[PDB]
RNA sequence: CGCGGGGUGGAGCAGCCUGGUAGCUCGUCGGGCUCAUAACCCGAAGGUCGUCGGUUCAAAUCCGGCCCCCGCAACCA
RNA sequence: AAAAUGUAAA
RNA sequence: UGGUCAGCAUGGCCCUUACGGCCUGGGCGACACACGUGCUACAAUGCCCACUACAAAGCGAUGCCACCCGGCAACGGGGAGCUAAUCGCAAAAAGGUGGGCCCAGUUCGGAUUGGGGUCUGCAACCCGACCCCAUGAAGCCGGAAUCGCUAGUAAUCGCGGAUCAGC
RNA sequence: ACGCGUUAAGCGCGCCGCCUGGGGAGUACGGCCGCAAGGCUGAAACUCAAAGGAAUUGACGGGGGCCCGCACAAGCGGUGGAGCAUGUGGUUUAAUUCGAAGCAACGCGAAGAACCUUACCAGGCCUUGACAUGCUAGGGAACCCGGGUGAAAGCCUGGGGUGCCCCGCGAGGGGAGCCCUAGCACAGGUGCUGCAUGGCCGUCGUCAGCUCGUGCCGUGAGGUGUUGGGUUAAGUCCCGCAACGAGCGCA
């Protein structure tokens, strides 16, 4: 099982509980930003390649 | 289809194949496959004596068992129980195979 | 593994963001999942001619969506055509205006990610494969460049203990920041497998 | 001679006396054993219970 | 059967004489060091004392029957 | 002066 | 032959009214044990109490919620100001200052527990978090062993986001 | 190859001794010698795919020299000891999901386990399915809606409708979505395999190193450069230098 837990999220099934936040490329329940709707690592990979708007390299 | 035994009482030996340390290693990682078979189950299980392994587990052991089914589920297996894994006792980190003896012992008149 | 992501390395540094744009909280979400959506097609149906590089960008609403290829002969279609049924399917999930104005890529030989697919699908459809690390690296370096690399992990014609390998010449300092490098990846998707192809064409400081 | 063989760097069991190469190793080298314990007794139909039956 | 000595934590030994008084070594389990095992360092766990009566206030200890280990005998002229 | 050992598969 | 097929991708193998798919209880939180990381203390260089001063960061129109009043309280109903160098979370705590303790398992310590309450979320038996009563435990400084740090650094203080209905 | 080199291991002639794979084994049998201890002479069965010599590059050294890092020393607080929190082993269980394994696993994947998360258990339901391509076939339209029914899933079952397409005056052509089904390949799987791989990261390690080009040196593996003296945080320069340049590195 880890296909139909993808749209699961999606779609409010019962409460306003149950509506856990997906990664939108990977899908995964762990260390998902709100800000991207996407896991730490999907946000890795599209962050170094530039895909993802204004973000640099932190460093102070 | 004549026999006393078809899901009889019995005792259980095993012994250090090669693999030498990996043999004990083994023996007593088929031991508690067999030792949870009891209280995960019913049965009463004394080691009857039990040779120490100096990397872990034991060479020789010996298990007087109790519940009935010692032999209508453990009769089948009086013989040899080859093993390949990367034991835990690895200079690099090569594969190698073991092996084990074991003893499904009835019971006598006594 | 432990290397660092050379175009990640420049961000505001030595090169500018695939996509940009300014954006309000609840929206930067659903809005670069157009994004990455939007290169869905752009990734899908323009490699035929040679994906160099995306270029999205969003004013107010409108979307501009600047494409450069190899030989854009194919991206226009017969006339008229197929660069305009891009435009249909673009905003048929867009919603916004998709003024795209396609780019163009002078040299092909001097773009990483290109000379990336180029040998990645030249093992795929199965080569010699270290003479085309070999002659990639050769006809890139006199093809424009100061310095250049490449390299293939995983089955090399498929032995099971997976090799790596890897061509380079010149001045190529992943560690100097000023030096312009086009990091080329390609996917190759194989009988047996599936190759990793990275490429590194230094194009000069700056 | 040898009655099973099992594989960690592999994940397998094989009875060589029925042809049960079917396997599990985790959740049976865990002791839960009633796996092969099963079909090796219920290969005793086509020995004993098939020497009586006709010969 | 006759005398002599013996039987105590798992192994081996003190403890009995002079009662209340359980120690030494190993090992064993817990922990340390060590890549790991031994070594070694830190802790703890473990005997109603052969067996039964019985003396005394009370028995490892005193006493007697029986079981057992061991030692000399049972001279057959 | 200190201070043992490492079974058997590229 | 470090890690990961359980993020994803992926060659091969296997399942195909089932190894696939839905709900609901339950589970990853079980307890003779053992270990690692940490928290808070054992106090008098202190704990308690009101006045009281002084940072940066960082977050908030799915919300951040002043101020009124209810309330021991958590909070509650009311309601203002912000697209935020506007206003909001906001009293920064160690501190300064007054007081109070008085060498004791104590005013140190706050574990554990009985009943009584607020908040989320359908939901609080497993199972949360805060609140009030009360309970007031080991611990008087740590065996063998063992860790960080050479300067605004160790040590010691509060605040803050991300995960998130809540925690 | 090492090294030999008028003191030959060079160039020659003469004469003797000796070797013919390793073990077995300088043993056994015989023979001769010895007071003995033993010596001389001295095989084989069997057995292995090697035994070996010199040299190279590394690694190691309870070898040497020179360096460095909270490595010790010098100092400051700390767990190990207590109670509680968290993570594992282990055990237990109906299941107690999985992976992570000294340094580099153990407040780790987890930046939020009440159901959700959820991959496990347990019992009631899905069969082209929660899921996207697409094929015929019966064909309803959208469906707000509703009860039945149940823990919910679900499975029963109504009350329903005046779409778009056709212009057919046409009470009925199909087309259209979708609803629907049974029903054509399909899906889907967190099922196994990091010892089939990509990618990504930990790690020796910010360690100061590692290599290439041409030349020369060696029959060769290789050497040199990159060694040395000095300096540096450093293969940082400096002087030298059979080497001269160059790349990846510290910069
Ligand atoms: C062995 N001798 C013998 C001694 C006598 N003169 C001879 C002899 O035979 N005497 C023996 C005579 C019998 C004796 N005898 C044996 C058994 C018995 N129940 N009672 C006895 O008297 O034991 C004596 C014994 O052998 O010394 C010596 N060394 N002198
Ligand atoms: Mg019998
Ligand atoms: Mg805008
Ligand atoms: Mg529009
Ligand atoms: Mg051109
Ligand atoms: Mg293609
Ligand atoms: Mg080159
Ligand atoms: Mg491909
Ligand atoms: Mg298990
Ligand atoms: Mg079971
Ligand atoms: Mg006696
Ligand atoms: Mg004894
Ligand atoms: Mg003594
Ligand atoms: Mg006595
Ligand atoms: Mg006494
Ligand atoms: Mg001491
Ligand atoms: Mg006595
Ligand atoms: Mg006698
Ligand atoms: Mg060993
Ligand atoms: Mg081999
Ligand atoms: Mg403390
Ligand atoms: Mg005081
Ligand atoms: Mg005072
Ligand atoms: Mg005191
Ligand atoms: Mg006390
Ligand atoms: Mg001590
Ligand atoms: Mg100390
Ligand atoms: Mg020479
Ligand atoms: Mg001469
Ligand atoms: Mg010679
Ligand atoms: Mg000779
Ligand atoms: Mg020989
Ligand atoms: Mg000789
Ligand atoms: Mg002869
Ligand atoms: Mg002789
Ligand atoms: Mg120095
Ligand atoms: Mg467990
Ligand atoms: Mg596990
Ligand atoms: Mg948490
Ligand atoms: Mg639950
Ligand atoms: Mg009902
Ligand atoms: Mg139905
Ligand atoms: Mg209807
Ligand atoms: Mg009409
Ligand atoms: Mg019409
Ligand atoms: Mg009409
Ligand atoms: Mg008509
Ligand atoms: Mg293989
Ligand atoms: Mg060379
Ligand atoms: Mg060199
Ligand atoms: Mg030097
Ligand atoms: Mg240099």
């Amino acid at each position: 099982a880890r296909k139909a837990l993808i749209e699961k999220a999606k779609r409010t099934p019962k409460f306003k509980v149950r509506a856990y936040t997906r990664c939108v490329r990977c899908g995964r329940a762990r260390s998902v930003y709100r800000f991207f709707g996407l896991c730490r690592i999907c946000l890795r990979e599209l962050a170094h390649k530039g895909q993802l708007p204004g973000v640099r390299k932190a460093s102070w | 289809p004549k026999d006393p035994d078809d899901e009889r009482n019995a005792f259980l030996e095993v012994r250090a194949g090669t693999g030498g340390d990996e043999a004990a290693l083994f023996a007593g990682d088929l031991f508690r496959m067999y030792s949870r078979y009891a209280e995960a189950r019913r049965w009463r299980v004394e080691i009857m004596s039990a040779s120490e392994g100096e990397h872990g587990g034991y060479k020789e052991i010996i298990a007087k068992i109790s519940g009935d089914g010692v032999y209508g589920r453990l009769k089948f297996e009086s013989g040899g129980h080859r093993v390949q894994r990367v034991p835990a006792t690895e200079s690099q980190g090569r594969i190698h195979t073991s092996a084990c003896t074991v003893a499904v012992m009835p019971e006598l008149p006594d | 593994g432990n290397k660092i992501h050379p175009i990640g390395f420049r961000l505001g540094i030595t090169r500018d963001w695939e996509s940009r744009w300014y954006a309000g909280k609840k929206q930067y979400r659903h809005l670069l999942l157009e994004d990455q959506r939007i290169r869905g097609l752009l990734e899908k149906e323009l490699y035929s001619a040679g994906l160099a590089r995306v270029d999205i960008e969003r004013a107010a609403d409108n979307v501009a969506v600047t494409v450069h290829v190899a030989k854009p002969g194919v991206v226009i279609g017969r006339g008229g055509e197929r660069i305009r049924v891009l435009r249909e399917e673009l905003a048929k999930l867009t919603g916004k205006n998709v003024a795209l104005n396609v780019q163009e890529v002078q040299n092909p030989n001097l773009s990483a990610p290109l000379v990336a697919q180029r040998v990645a699908e030249q093992i795929e459809r199965r080569f010699a494969v270290r003479r085309a690390i070999k002659q990639a690296v050769q006809r890139v370096m006199e093809s424009g460049a100061k310095g250049a690399k490449v390299i293939v992990s995983g089955r090399i014609g498929g032995a099971e203990q997976a090799r790596t390998e890897w061509a380079a010449q010149g001045r190529v300092p992943l560690h100097t920041l000023r030096a312009n490098i086009d990091y080329g990846f390609a996917l190759a998707r194989t009988t047996y497998g599936v190759l990793g192809v990275k490429a590194y064409i230094f194009l000069g400081e700056v | 001679d040898r009655n099973r063989t099992y594989n960690f760097p592999q994940g397998r069991v094989t009875d060589h006396r029925i042809n049960l190469t079917l396997y599990r190793l985790d959740e049976v080298m865990e002791g839960k054993l009633d796996m092969l314990i099963e079909p090796i007794i219920q290969e005793h139909q086509a020995d004993q219970l098939a020497a009586l039956s006709e010969q």
